[PDB]
Formats: structure tokens, C-alpha cells, sequence
């Protein structure tokens, strides 16, 4: 596991602990595919916490009830204003999501591809060189998106100006 | 059957401690009259646990007597609370079946009753060997509880739910027997 | 066979720890374990709705102790307000089931009774049931332990979190 | 045409418990403790060990080595429950906390200090109980047909927990088992007893005996007083 | 040899059962036995020294108790003043003294440690001090039951019945 | 004779990770750490007991800071309680200690003192003491590990939780 998206210009083949000394792929593969998991959704969430910090919210009016967006506060404790119908639904269709259209349905050729045939912004445009750097770029922006949701949530319950 | 081993079943095998089959004609006289008896002894527990639940009917038994469903005992002594002209319809229908429509004659003891996909034994004879086993055993401890049911009321005097609501469950301490 | 069921189709044969390539031999009592604590946490499962929807017999479970059927607490703590002597009386039947009528040292889980009596004369209907056992079985394991561990967290129990509405653990005093 | 055991009954050798009544042909004189004693013929009709699964429910012909290991485990319990029967009536009880409740360990009527003791008290004694018949039932799966009966691997012969020595000559340790298997059956019938007369008096044995080998209140002699 | 270990001047071999040749084989537990009581019964002449001369601890042997160090009895009613939680320490410790440590099994008692962790090379030397504690645990021996029936004859701890000058027997003493 | 001297009873030799052939090229340095975290941990032991017997040395440690030996916490916050101007004097004579006197980069564990200044000449004798060191310097870091964990989810120091009563596991 030395020439693969991990490897890199600083750091090549990091890997302090205990984890992948020996030729298991099926190990790879799982620890691969989360950390793109856990990059995807963290590269929306430092975007989705810089939105609420700066302030900025939807038109208004979440719920019939009279609660606006204004209203919802920003951080973790958006997650306790938000009317609780309307929490289910971020659950249920997240859910929807990760249950079925997510997914490895049909193959792709690496891993983390899930255009399965359905959505392809482009991907046949690109020279085999430019290809595996712009999804090692997505790893590493995925990298730095989840020690930096990480220090977002740290210091909102610390209390630390960031 | 002892070909098949219908009896035998797997805690004990082949049960016959004492040897007391020396042919095979003499298995069949006493597997007619072990099935029969345990078929009796069933519906016998099944009474016994109506009955001293406190499941009645309502109404009356006899009216013309006057007693209720509600007054006859539900131990060993509650069958001849009922008058006699009616259990005289109950052994006259039961002995109705136990020569027309169940001759107790036939020592097979098979009478064609078949519920049919609850016992499609040309398909699966493993339920047919399941079946057969489970009708004995069950009659064979129904056969044991119905003797535990009517000696517990003889040498304690309480029915069944008398002696559980006393809690009544030991031969030791109490004022009864030599023990 | 064993090793093929088991496996559904969203996810396939599913092992991230891989022990089916690398220990194939501890795999048929790795199956009798699962099927054992599903068949187990689906009766779990199905006691804890009967329980907490109020079904309860009559009378007292321990007249001597005059504890009702009621006085049993419908959460964790039901089964440890039994008595000692009750609690001597369910384990020892138990073990007379596990051992005897239906015994764990069999390792294919079949004991001679069928699905409702009836073996199953197809070969994959009889594997399409030995999968929704399996897939029920999987599914009441994770049911039981999040029914008990949201049980101590909240303090409630399933009754109790119900009546009050204590569904949302975002706006309620916990942690986080 | 005839039965498996009726054929036991024909053969009927002389015995020697019950000298008047010809035991049956399946007490071969080769196991350990055979006295001849079967009235009822539980050794014609021989148990396997049905606890490892349906292929194991049956029992094989003329070996009583399920007899036997049912036998021993029901009189090494009985043996060390006589001395539970009566050790907390002789050299005291334990003494409990206000968790457990003071007096709980203290009930000197040994059938409800069962339901005096804390649960957990209960509960680790039967895992414990537990764990050797853990260790059990992995001996009888490994050793199989070639397992003696009561071995938990205890003591003298092959790699079995030796922490004593205990190296007895090859004839002394068929006395041994000779001298067990014959308090096996003596403290069976003990522990019965005390079980059934904990229930008839409600007092514990030594609170029974010791009252009986006691002088009355009333038939005591004042005694000594002569100057 | 073990043999040649118990043997010293006034008397040489001494058996008047005459066990060392009628039993030769269970002379060496036999031996491992007399080495033990006379090592435990050594250390109970020094603790019967030790407690009536009133050398206690300065504080509070279970606090539970309101029992003192010094509210134990110095005579035979020790221990049995001890709390039975303060015993189960005891025979928890030295349960594991007696089966692992320095196993009573190990029938020489050469379990790790020497005379004052000196193993002594000289064998007449060692043969020596072998004899000693040999000697010394057969004359604690018969030291430490002559103070315990002292004690329970007289209902005096050995503090008491020099405090009341109660030496001289009552009963009927023996001793050196 | 380095790699039987930790193999004792029950357990033998004792490697869940399987690091003596996974590396027998970094053994050497990995006894000697263990054997200078046992001794370190030995005497650390022995300090929790003389700390909280209230054993101390009835003087000034600092006259200027006002600061008596009684005043110091018998606790994990004794060695917080000495001013910095007398810790660097501990870290100036350790340094002395172990880098020139008995230098830890010696990986025997072995200097001019022995035990007690003896050397033991018969073999085990001398490899049972070497296995007593390690086995009570292992023993002692699961001590001083559960004196410093047990402290704090109490709050009290040995001293003032065994005059509580705080012994048995109720809030834990
Ligand atoms: C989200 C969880 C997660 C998972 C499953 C992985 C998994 C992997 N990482 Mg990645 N890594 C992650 C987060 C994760 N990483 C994050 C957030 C960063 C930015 C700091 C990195 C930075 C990074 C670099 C620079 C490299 C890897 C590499 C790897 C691969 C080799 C094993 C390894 O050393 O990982 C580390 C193990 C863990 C992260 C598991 C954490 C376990 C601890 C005990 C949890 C508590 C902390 C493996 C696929 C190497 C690679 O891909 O080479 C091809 C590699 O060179 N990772
Ligand atoms: C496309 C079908 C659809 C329809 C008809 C609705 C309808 C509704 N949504 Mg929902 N919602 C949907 C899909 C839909 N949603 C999707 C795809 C998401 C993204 C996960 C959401 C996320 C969402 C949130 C967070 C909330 C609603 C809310 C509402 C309700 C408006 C206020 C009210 O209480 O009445 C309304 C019934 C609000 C609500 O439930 O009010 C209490 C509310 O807070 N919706
Ligand atoms: C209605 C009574 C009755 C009859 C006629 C039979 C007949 C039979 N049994 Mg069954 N059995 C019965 C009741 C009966 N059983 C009960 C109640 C039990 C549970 C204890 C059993 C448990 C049992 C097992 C496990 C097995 C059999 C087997 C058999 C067959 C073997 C031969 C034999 O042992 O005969 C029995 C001998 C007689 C009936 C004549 C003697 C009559 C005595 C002296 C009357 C005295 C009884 C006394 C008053 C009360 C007894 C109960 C008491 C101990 C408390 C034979 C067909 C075996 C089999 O089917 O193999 C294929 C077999 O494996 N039996
Ligand atoms: C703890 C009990 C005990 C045991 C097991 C032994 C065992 C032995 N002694 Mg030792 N001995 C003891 C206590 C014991 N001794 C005490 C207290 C004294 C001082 C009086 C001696 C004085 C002594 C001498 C001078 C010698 C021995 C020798 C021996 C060995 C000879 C083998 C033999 O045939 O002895 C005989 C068997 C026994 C001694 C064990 C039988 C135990 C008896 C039957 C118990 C009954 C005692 C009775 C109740 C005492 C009541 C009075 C008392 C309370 C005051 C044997 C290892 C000899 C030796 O070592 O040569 C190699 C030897 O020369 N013994
Ligand atoms: C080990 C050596 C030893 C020593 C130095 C003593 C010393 C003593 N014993 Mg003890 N005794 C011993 C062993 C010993 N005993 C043994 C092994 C037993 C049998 C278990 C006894 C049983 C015993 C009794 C029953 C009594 C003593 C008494 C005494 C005291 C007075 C004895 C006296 O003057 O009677 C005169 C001496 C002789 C007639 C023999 C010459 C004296 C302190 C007496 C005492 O405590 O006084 C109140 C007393 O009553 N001893
Ligand atoms: C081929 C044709 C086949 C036809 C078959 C038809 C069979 C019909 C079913 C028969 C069921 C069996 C009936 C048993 C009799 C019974 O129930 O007693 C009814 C009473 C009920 O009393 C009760 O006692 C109660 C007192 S108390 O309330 O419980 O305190 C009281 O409530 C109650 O009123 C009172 O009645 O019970 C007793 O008296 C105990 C009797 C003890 C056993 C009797 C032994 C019978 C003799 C045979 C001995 C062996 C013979 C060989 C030697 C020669
Ligand atoms: C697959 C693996 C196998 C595992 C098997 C596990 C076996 C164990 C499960 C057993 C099921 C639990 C039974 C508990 C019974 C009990 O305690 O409830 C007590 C209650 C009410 O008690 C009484 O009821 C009285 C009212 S009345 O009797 O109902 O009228 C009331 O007055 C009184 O106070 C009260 O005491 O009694 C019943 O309702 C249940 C008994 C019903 C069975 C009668 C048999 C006839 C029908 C069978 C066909
Ligand atoms: C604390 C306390 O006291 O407890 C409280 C707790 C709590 C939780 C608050 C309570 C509550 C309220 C609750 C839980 C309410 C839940 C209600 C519920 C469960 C409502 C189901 C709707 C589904 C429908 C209508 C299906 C349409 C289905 C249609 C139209 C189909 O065609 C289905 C289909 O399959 C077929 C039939 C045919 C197929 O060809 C096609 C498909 C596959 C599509 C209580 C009661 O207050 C008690
Ligand atoms: C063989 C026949 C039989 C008798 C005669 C009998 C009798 C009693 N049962 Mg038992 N019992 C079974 C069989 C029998 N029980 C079976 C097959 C099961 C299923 C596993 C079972 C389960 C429980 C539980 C959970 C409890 C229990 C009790 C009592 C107690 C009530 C009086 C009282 O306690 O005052 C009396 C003596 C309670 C208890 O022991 O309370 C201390 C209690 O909690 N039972
Ligand atoms: C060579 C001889 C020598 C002198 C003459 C000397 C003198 C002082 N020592 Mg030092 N000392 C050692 C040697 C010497 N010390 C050694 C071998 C060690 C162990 C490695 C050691 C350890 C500590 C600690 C822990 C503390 C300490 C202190 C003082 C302070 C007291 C006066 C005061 O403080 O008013 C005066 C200057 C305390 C301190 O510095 O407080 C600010 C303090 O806490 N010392
Ligand atoms: C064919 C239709 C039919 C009629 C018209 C009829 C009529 C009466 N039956 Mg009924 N009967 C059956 C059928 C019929 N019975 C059947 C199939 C059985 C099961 C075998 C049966 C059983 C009993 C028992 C146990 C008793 C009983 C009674 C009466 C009595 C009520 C008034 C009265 O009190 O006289 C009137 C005459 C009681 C009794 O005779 O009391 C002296 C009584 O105890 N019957």
C-alpha cells in the first residue's frame, strides 16, 4: 500500500499505528471507503457551519408553526430548535440516501464511485494522470475537512474564538 | 408399530426396564391400550386445568337441581356432583363412540382422522414419526399427571387450586402423614 | 447449504473482519451462535412490546412474597424483581430446554419440529426462510441492546419514555 | 420379536444388594461399585449423552458410562451439600452489609436462606456452577468414546490439574474411586434427609440435634448444691 | 539428606513408632508436615510474646466495628475477635501463599528464598541450621499447646496470669 | 540470559502482540525499559505508602515559598506543590544520575552496586532476584497506575478515602 491516494508529496505512506502491514485489499478498501465517507461529509459540513456562523439562512419560515431560519440558532444548538417533524425528515432522507441511492449498484472502478451510469458530470475528459490526482485531491480536501469540523466543535463547546 | 419404533423415543430408547415384551403380538394389546389410555389421560389434564382455573360455563347444569356450573368442585370429586341422569348422556354418547364411530376394538388406533396439511406424511414422514411419538409421550406424561393430579387431593384433601393458594407443595412440616 | 445463507442481497456475503476466509472452521458453531441470539432476541423483542403495552396475567407471581403480576417493573428491572427462588424455577426449565428438548450442542439448529411443523419442500423456499430467520434474528439483536441501553440512558422505560414523548434526544436534557 | 431387555431378564445373574431377586445380564461385574443392584432395570435400557446433540440422544448397547457419569456428578453435589446443609448451623454464618441487608446470610434454616441471600450471592454461585460444566462438556466433546466418567481432569494420571501430587499407585486409585463413589451414594441419601427434615422441623440440623441431645428445661436437675 | 535431617545429639533417630522403616515412602510429606507445623507454630510462640507484651498497632483494626488493635484479646480469643470479613482477608492471602506462592505441595519447603536469602554452600553448615529449624519448630511446637491449655485452664491470658502471679498450677502443670 | 529472565509461573512467556519474534532485534532496549520503569514504579509505590502515613521530614521544605513537608498533598498533586526553583534542583542531579552515574543508556540494567552490594554467584539464585525485580516492577506499575487512576474519580487522596470508608466499588 505504498503507491496509492494516501501516498503523498509530504507524507508518503503515513501509517503510525497498527493497520494495514500485510497484502489484505478487502481491509484497504473498507478503511478507504470511510475515509471518503467521513471527507465527503465533513467537506459539507465546514461549509455547512461557516454558513451559520456568518449568519446567512433560507428565505425563512421552516415550519407552518411560525418559526423562521433566523430563529434556529447556529451550531449545536441548531439541532434542538429545529421542529422535530422536520428532524425526522432529515434523518428518513438521509437514510433514503445511504440505504439506497449511494451506492456501488452497478460497479464503479474504484472506490467511493457511485455513478452508476445515472449522474456523470464529465469523467471521460480527463488524460489517466488527472483522474487519480483529482480524486486525490478529494481525500485530501476531505482530510483537512474533518480536523477542521473537528476544531469547529471542539471550541464551540470550549467557547474558543476561531 | 416396533418396526418403526414409534414408542422409542431418544432420552430412553427402547423403554421396557422390567422386560415385559416377549412377543410382538402381545406389543400390539399394549401399545392399543397405551394410546388409548393416554388419549383419555390428555383430555383429563386439559380438565383439570379448566377446571381449577375457575373457567366455567354460565347458567345452570341442572336446572331442575338447580346447580350451577358455578358450584360443582373442580377436583377429584366434581364429576359426581352432576346428577346422574346427565352422566348418564355422557356415558351413553361416549360409549356410543367407543363402539360405532372410535371402535376401541381396533388396535390400530388409527380412525381416519386427518387434518390434512397439519399431516401430509406422504411428503414428509418425518412428521409422521414426530406426530406419532408426540401423541404417546404427551399421553404418557398426561398418564403421570393425572395420577399426580388425583393422589395430591387425596392425601392433602385440597384440589389443585386450593393447595397451590396455599402454597401447599411439601409432605414435610404439614399435619398430614406420618411426615 | 450453511454458508451461503445468510447472506441477503444488499450487501452479499457480508465479513469486514474476513474470518470467513481465515477461520472456515469455527463458521458452522458461528452460525448456531447467531441463530441462537436471534431466535433468543426475537422472543426478547416481542416481550418487551407485551410487557410495555401493560398484558399482564393476574394474581401474584410469589404469593409469599405478595407480588403481583403487575408489581413487575415492564424495563430491565423485570426480570430481577422476580424472586430468587421464581428466578431458580425459570433457569432450571431453560436448562431443561437447551439441553434435552432443544439442544444447543446442535449445531445446525434443527430439532426435528419444522416452520410450523412443516419442512420446507422446496430447496430455496426452505432457504428463503432460513434467511428471513436469520435477517429477523439480526434485526432483534440490534432491537434488544436498543432497547436496553435507551432504557439506563433516559432512565425510562418504554412505557414511560412513550407516555412522556421523550422520542427526541436533540432537545431534551442529555448529553449533547 | 422380544424385547431388548427381556432377553437382560433371561440371562438374570445372581446378585449381591438385593440377593433374593436374580439382577439383570447388563450388569457385566466390570464396572467400578456393581453390586448387582437393578431391580428396575435401568442398565437393560442404557442413556448416551443427549446433551451434545441429536446424534448423540442415542444410546449405545451395554455401556452405562452416562449412568455412571450422572451418578457421580449427583454424589459429588450431595457430598459437599452436606456440608452445606450444616457447616452454617456449626461454625457460624457470614456477616452482610446494609447493601445486602443485615441478617441476610444469617437464616440458620439452610431452604430459606435461599430466599434470604442476595440474588447476586445466587447468581455467581451458579456461574461458577456453570463454568466447570463449561469445562465439562469441552472434555466429553474432545474425549468422546474414550471419556471416563466423572473426569474434569483433576488430578493424578495424564496432563490433567495436578496442584496437590496426588500420585497414587494404580490399585490405591481404584480404591479411590471405589471410596468416592461409595459416599457418592451414601451423602445422596444423606443430603435427601436433610433436605427433608430442614422442612419437617424448619430448623437447621444442628438446631435439631442439638436440641434433641440436650437435656429438657423442665427434666433438668437443679443440681450441686451441696455445700 | 532429608533422612539425616532431624537427627541431633541426645537423642539420634527417635521414632517409637518405628514409621521410618515401615513406612519409608511417607516419610517425605511426612517430614514436609513436621517442617510446617514447626515454621507455623514458631511463628505463633513469637506472636503470643509479641501480643501480651502489649505491642499494638496505634489505631483501629475495623473502624466499621468501632474495633481497636488494642480491644483484641492477647490470649487465645484472638481471632476469633478478628470481624469475618478480617478472616476472609486472611485466608484469601494466604490462599494464595499456600497453592502458589510457596506452594504447601513443594514437599521440601525450598520455595525461592534461603536463610536470610543466603543459600548456605556449606553442607555441614546448612545440615546445621536444618536441624535448628527443625528443633526450634519441635520445641515451639510443644510451646505454643502448653500456652494454649495453660490459657484455657486457667481463663487467663498469659499478661493476666503473671499479673496475678498464677504460675504455680492449680490444675496440674508440666513443664521445662 | 536476558530472554528467560521475565518467564515465571502461570503465565511463562507472555506475548499477546508476539513482538519477541515479531522483533528480537529491539529486546534488548525493551528490557531495559521495562526493568527502569518497574524500578521507577517500585519506588513510586513505596512513596504512595510513606506519603500517606503521614511519614514526613517535620521541617521547612521552602522557608522562602512558607512552604512546610506537612503542607504538601500526600496525593498526585504532591509534586505540583514544590516550587519550580526545587524541582530543577531534582532534574539537575537525575540528570547526573542518568546520563553519567548509572547511565540508562547501559541496556543490562547493571552497575557497579548489586544486590545489596553482593554479586550472586549461583545462577538461579541470581536469575530468581532478576525475575523478583521484574515481576515486583510490574506488579508495581499496575500499582502506582491504579493509586493515580483510583485518586482522581474520587477526588481524595489514599489517605482520606481509607478514613471514608471509600474502599468498595459503589460509585464505579
Ligand atoms: C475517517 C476515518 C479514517 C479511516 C478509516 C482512514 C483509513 C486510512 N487512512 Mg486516513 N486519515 C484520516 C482518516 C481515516 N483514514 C484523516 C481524517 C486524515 C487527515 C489527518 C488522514 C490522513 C491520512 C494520510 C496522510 C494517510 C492516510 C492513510 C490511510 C490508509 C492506511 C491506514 C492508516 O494508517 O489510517 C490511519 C488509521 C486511522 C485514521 C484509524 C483511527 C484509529 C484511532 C485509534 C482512532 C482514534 C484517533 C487507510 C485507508 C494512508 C494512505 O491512504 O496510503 C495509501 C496515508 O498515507 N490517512
Ligand atoms: C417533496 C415532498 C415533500 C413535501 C410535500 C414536504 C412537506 C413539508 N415539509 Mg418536508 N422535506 C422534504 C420533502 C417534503 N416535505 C425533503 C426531501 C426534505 C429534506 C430532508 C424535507 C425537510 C424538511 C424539514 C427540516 C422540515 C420540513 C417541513 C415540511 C412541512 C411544512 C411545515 C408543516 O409542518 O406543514 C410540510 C408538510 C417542516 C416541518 O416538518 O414543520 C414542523 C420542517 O421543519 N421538511
Ligand atoms: C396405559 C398403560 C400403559 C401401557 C399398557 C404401556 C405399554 C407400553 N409402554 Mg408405556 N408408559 C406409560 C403407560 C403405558 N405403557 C406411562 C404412564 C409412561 C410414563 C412413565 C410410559 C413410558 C414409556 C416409555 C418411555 C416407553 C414405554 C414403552 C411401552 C411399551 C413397552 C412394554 C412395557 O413396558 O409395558 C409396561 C407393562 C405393563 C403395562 C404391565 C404392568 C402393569 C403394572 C404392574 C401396573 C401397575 C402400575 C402402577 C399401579 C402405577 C404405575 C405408576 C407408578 C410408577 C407411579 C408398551 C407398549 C416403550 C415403547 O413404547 O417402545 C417402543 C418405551 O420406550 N412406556
Ligand atoms: C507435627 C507433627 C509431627 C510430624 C508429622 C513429625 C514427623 C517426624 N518426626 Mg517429629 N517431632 C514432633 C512433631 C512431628 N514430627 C514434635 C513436636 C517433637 C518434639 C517432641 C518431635 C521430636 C522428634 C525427634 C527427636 C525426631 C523426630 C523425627 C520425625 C520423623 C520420623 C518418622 C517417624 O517415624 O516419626 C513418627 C511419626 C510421627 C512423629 C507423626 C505421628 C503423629 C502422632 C501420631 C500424632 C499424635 C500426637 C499426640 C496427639 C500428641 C499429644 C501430646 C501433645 C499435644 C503435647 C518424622 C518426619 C525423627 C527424625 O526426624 O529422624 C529422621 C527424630 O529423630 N521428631
Ligand atoms: C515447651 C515447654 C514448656 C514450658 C517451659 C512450660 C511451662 C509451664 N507450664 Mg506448660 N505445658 C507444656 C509445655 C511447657 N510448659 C506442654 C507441651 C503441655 C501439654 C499440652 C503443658 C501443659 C501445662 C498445663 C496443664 C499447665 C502448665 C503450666 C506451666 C507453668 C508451670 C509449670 C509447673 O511449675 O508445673 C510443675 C512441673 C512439673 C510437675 C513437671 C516437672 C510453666 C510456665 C501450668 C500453669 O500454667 O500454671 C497455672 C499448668 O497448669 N503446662
Ligand atoms: C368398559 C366401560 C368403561 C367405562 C369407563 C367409565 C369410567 C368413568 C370415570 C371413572 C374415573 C375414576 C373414578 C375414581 C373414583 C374417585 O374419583 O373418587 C371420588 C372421591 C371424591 O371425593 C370428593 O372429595 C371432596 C372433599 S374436598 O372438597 O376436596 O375436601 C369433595 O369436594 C367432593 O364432593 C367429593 O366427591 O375421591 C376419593 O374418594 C378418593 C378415592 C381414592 C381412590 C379410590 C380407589 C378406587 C378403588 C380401586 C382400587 C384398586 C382395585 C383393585 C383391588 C380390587
Ligand atoms: C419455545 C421454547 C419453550 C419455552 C417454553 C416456556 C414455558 C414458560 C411459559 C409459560 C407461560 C406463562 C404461564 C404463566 C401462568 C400464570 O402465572 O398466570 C396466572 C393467570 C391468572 O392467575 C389467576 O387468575 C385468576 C383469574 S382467572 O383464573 O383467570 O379466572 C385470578 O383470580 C387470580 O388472582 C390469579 O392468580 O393464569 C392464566 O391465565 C394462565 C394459565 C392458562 C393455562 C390454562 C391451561 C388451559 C389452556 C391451555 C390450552
Ligand atoms: C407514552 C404512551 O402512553 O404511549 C403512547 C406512545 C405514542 C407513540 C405517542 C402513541 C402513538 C402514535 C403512533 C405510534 C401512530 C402510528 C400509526 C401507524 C403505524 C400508521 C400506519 C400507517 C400505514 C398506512 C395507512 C398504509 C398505506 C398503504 C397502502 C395504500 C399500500 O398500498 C401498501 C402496500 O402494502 C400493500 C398494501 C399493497 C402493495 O401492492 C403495495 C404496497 C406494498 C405499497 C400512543 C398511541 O399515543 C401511545
Ligand atoms: C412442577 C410444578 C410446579 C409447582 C408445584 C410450582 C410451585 C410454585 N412456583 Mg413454580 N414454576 C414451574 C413449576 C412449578 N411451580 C414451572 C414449570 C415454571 C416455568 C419455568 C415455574 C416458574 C415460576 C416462577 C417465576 C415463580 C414460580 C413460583 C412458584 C411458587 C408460588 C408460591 C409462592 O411463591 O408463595 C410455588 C411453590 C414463584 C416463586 O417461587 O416465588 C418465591 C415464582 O416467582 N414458578
Ligand atoms: C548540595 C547541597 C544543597 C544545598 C545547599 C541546597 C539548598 C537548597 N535547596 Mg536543594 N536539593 C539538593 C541539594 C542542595 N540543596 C539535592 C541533592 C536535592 C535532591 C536532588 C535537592 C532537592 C530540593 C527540593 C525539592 C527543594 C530544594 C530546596 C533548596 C533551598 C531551600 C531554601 C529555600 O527554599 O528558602 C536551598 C537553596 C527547596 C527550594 O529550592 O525552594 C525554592 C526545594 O523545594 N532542594
Ligand atoms: C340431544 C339433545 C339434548 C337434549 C334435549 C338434552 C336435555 C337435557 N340435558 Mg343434555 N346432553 C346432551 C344432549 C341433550 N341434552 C349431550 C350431547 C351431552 C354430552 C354427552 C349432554 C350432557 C348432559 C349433562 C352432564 C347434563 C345434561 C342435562 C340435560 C337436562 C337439563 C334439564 C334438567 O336438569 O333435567 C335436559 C333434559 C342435565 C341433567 O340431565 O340434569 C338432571 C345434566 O346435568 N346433559
Amino acid at each position: 500500500f505504498e503507491n496509492e491516494l494516501g501516498a503523498q508529496p509530504p507524507l508518503g505512506f503515513f501509517d503510525p499505528l497498527g493497520l494495514v502491514e500485510d497484502g489484505n485489499q478487502a481491509k484497504f478498501d473498507r478503511l478507504r471507503y470511510v475515509e471518503l465517507k467521513h471527507g465527503r461529509i465533513s467537506m459539507l459540513a465546514v461549509v455547512g457551519y461557516l454558513i451559520e456562523k456568518a449568519g446567512i439562512r433560507l428565505p425563512g419560515n421552516i415550519s407552518y408553526d411560525g418559526t423562521s431560519f433566523a430563529d434556529i440558532p447556529d451550531g449545536f444548538a441548531a439541532l434542538s430548535k429545529i421542529p422535530d417533524a422536520g428532524l425526522f425528515q432529515l434523518f428518513a432522507f438521509i437514510g433514503f440516501l445511504e440505504v439506497f441511492v449511494m451506492k456501488d449498484i452497478t460497479g464503479g472502478e474504484f472506490v467511493g464511485d457511485f455513478r452508476n451510469g445515472f449522474i456523470d458530470f464529465g469523467w471521460d475528459s480527463f488524460d489517466e494522470e488527472t483522474k487519480l490526482k483529482k480524486r486525490a485531491i478529494e481525500l485530501n480536501q476531505g482530510r483537512a475537512a474533518m480536523m477542521g469540523i473537528l476544531a469547529l466543535m471542539v471550541h464551540e463547546k470550549l467557547g474558543v474564538s476561531l | 408399530e416396533l418396526e418403526d419404533g414409534i414408542g422409542a423415543v431418544a432420552p430412553l430408547g427402547y423403554f421396557d426396564p422390567l422386560g415385559y415384551i416377549k412377543d410382538e403380538e402381545t406389543f400390539i394389546r399394549y401399545r392399543a391400550v397405551e394410546r388409548k389410555h393416554g388419549r383419555v389421560a390428555m383430555m383429563a389434564m386439559l380438565g383439570t386445568f379448566v377446571h381449577n382455573n375457575g373457567w366455567t360455563f354460565d347458567g345452570y347444569l341442572s336446572p331442575s337441581q338447580g346447580l350451577k356450573f358455578s358450584d360443582i368442585d373442580s377436583g377429584i370429586g366434581g364429576l359426581f356432583q352432576v346428577p346422574p341422569a346427565g352422566l348418564a348422556q355422557i356415558i351413553l354418547l361416549c360409549g356410543f363412540v367407543e363402539l360405532a364411530w372410535w371402535p376401541a376394538s381396533n388396535l390400530s388406533g388409527d380412525y381416519g382422522v386427518r387434518l390434512g396439511t397439519l399431516n401430509d406424511w406422504e411428503e414428509q414422514p418425518a412428521k409422521y414419526y414426530r406426530q406419532k411419538n408426540a401423541e404417546l409421550n404427551n399421553g404418557r406424561a398426561a398418564m403421570m399427571g393425572i395420577l399426580g393430579t388425583f393422589t395430591h387431593e387425596v392425601i392433602t384433601g385440597q384440589n389443585f387450586a386450593e393447595q397451590a393458594a396455599a402454597g401447599h407443595f411439601s409432605p414435610f412440616g404439614d399435619g398430614q402423614g406420618f411426615f | 447449504s450453511e454458508i451461503e445463507l445468510g447472506a441477503t442481497e444488499p450487501l452479499g456475503v457480508f465479513d469486514p473482519l474476513g474470518w470467513l476466509e481465515t477461520e472456515p472452521e469455527a463458521f458452522e458453531r458461528r452460525r448456531a451462535v447467531e441463530r441462537k441470539h436471534g431466535r433468543v432476541a426475537m422472543a426478547a423483542v416481542v416481550g418487551t412490546i407485551v410487557h410495555n403495552n401493560h398484558i399482564v396475567f393476574d394474581g401474584y407471581i410469589s404469593p409469599s412474597n405478595n407480588l403481583k403480576f403487575s408489581d413487575i417493573p415492564t424495563g430491565i428491572d423485570g426480570i430481577f424483581s422476580v424472586p430468587t427462588a421464581g428466578l431458580a424455577q425459570i433457569i432450571a426449565f431453560l436448562g431443561f430446554v437447551e439441553l434435552a428438548w432443544l439442544p444447543a450442542s446442535q449445531y445446525d439448529g434443527d430439532y426435528g419440529v419444522g416452520y410450523f411443523g412443516n419442512d420446507i419442500l422446496d430447496p430455496e423456499e426452505k432457504a428463503r426462510k432460513l434467511n428471513a430467520e436469520l435477517n429477523n434474528g439480526r434485526a432483534a439483536m440490534m432491537g434488544i441492546m436498543g432497547n436496553m441501553v435507551a432504557e439506563k440512558i433516559t432512565g425510562q422505560t418504554m412505557y414511560e419514555q412513550y407516555a412522556a414523548g421523550h422520542f427526541n434526544p436533540f432537545n431534551d436534557g442529555e448529553g449533547f | 420379536g422380544a424385547s431388548p431387555s427381556a432377553d437382560a431378564w433371561a440371562n438374570s445373574i445372581e446378585s449381591k444388594a438385593l440377593p433374593f431377586a436374580r439382577a439383570p445380564a447388563t450388569l457385566d461385574g466390570t464396572m467400578l461399585g456393581d453390586f448387582g443392584f437393578d431391580p428396575l432395570g435401568f442398565s437393560t435400557v442404557p442413556v448416551g449423552p443427549w446433551f451434545t446433540g441429536i446424534e448423540g440422544r442415542n444410546g449405545q448397547i451395554g455401556n452405562l458410562n452416562w449412568y455412571r457419569e450422572a451418578e457421580l456428578i449427583h454424589g459429588r453435589i450431595a457430598q459437599v451439600a452436606v456440608v452445606g446443609f450444616i457447616a452454617p448451623g456449626l461454625f457460624g454464618t457470614l456477616p452482610g452489609n446494609e447493601w445486602t441487608g443485615v441478617d441476610a446470610y444469617s437464616n440458620l434454616n439452610p431452604l430459606e436462606a435461599f430466599s434470604q441471600v442476595p440474588g447476586l450471592a445466587i447468581l455467581q454461585i451458579f456461574l461458577f456452577m456453570s463454568y466447570l460444566e463449561v469445562r465439562r462438556i469441552n472434555i466429553i466433546k474432545e474425549e468422546g468414546e474414550n471419556y471416563m466418567p466423572g473426569d474434569l481432569r483433576i488430578g493424578q494420571g495424564e496432563g490433567r490439574w495436578n496442584p496437590f501430587g496426588l500420585d497414587y499407585s494404580p490399585e490405591a486409585y481404584e480404591e479411590k474411586r471405589l471410596q468416592e463413589l461409595k459416599h457418592c451414594r451414601l451423602a445422596m441419601i444423606g443430603v435427601f434427609g436433610l433436605w427433608a427434615q430442614a422442612q419437617a422441623s424448619g430448623v437447621g440440623v444442628t438446631e435439631q440435634i442439638g436440641a434433641a441431645l440436650t437435656t429438657p428445661d423442665y427434666y433438668a436437675k437443679a443440681g450441686y448444691f451441696l455445700p
